[PDB]
């Protein structure tokens, strides 16, 4: 999972 | 947003179509080349080709459950598009990039088209 | 094999998929979520989650244009999730966070039910 | 595109  | 972001999550939904196209699972329509069949999702279809796209949002041919291709497309340059469609891998090769080529510009793959031609300008 | 791939056919392929969502294209069924309704693409939700993939092969289900949820569920929860599914992009927040894990486990989406469970621990 |  990321910060987009 | 403040949304978070699963990186894979693109990737695994187009295996899983894949996978449920290799157990012929809610497949909806056969495409016609020639004197070959191939069974696919519409929905997939639709996100991958101009062509489909146009096909598919008419109110006529959005309830067949055939389509057949123009007669001069290859099987073999369509089989390497439906595989791409599903896998975003191509298996470009010196023996059938012009087929693929004249199928994805007849099935309006823009990136597919490029590829082909920055491959063939390579060789000349 | 000898393949070329392209980086961003997975998520383009997505992208599309939300369009045709977003403009009701092709949408093959309704999912019932107490007093709320979303019209979503079996393919899409068998793609993304461990019970609609059970849901949608059953040989009598795969059929029903109509899928009633759990009167557990909570619509939000759904909603967030079912944005997730077609983009990659999932809103959990403080208030939504216990819905949406509850929703994630009910619906079999692994990769989100770990999330929720490490950004739960974190506050504690 | 790229060299998977
Ligand atoms: O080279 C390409 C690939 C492609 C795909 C689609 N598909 C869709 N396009 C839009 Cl804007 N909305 C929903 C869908 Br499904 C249209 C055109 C093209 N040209
Ligand atoms: O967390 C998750 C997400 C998910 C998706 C599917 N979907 C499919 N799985 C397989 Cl193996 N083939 C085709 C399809 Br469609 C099955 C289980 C799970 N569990
Ligand atoms: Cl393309
Ligand atoms: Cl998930």
């Amino acid at each position: 999972w990321v910060i987009p | 947003d403040s949304c978070i972001q699963f990186t894979r999550h693109a990737s695994d939904v187009l295996l899983n179509l894949n996978r449920l196209r290799s157990r012929d699972i809610l497949t909806d329509v056969v495409i016609v080349v020639s004197r070959e069949q191939f069974r696919a999702h519409k929905t997939v279809l639709m996100a991958c080709s101009g062509l489909f796209y146009s096909i598919f949002t008419d109110q006529l041919k959005c309830n067949l459950s055939v389509i057949n291709l123009d007669p001069e497309i290859n099987p073999e340059g369509f089989c390497i598009l439906l595989d791409f469609m599903y896998t975003s891998r191509l298996n470009l090769r010196e023996g059938n990039i012009m087929a693929v080529m004249a199928t994805a510009m007849y099935l309006q793959m823009e990136h597919v088209v490029d590829t082909c031609r920055k491959f063939i300008k390579a060789s000349e």
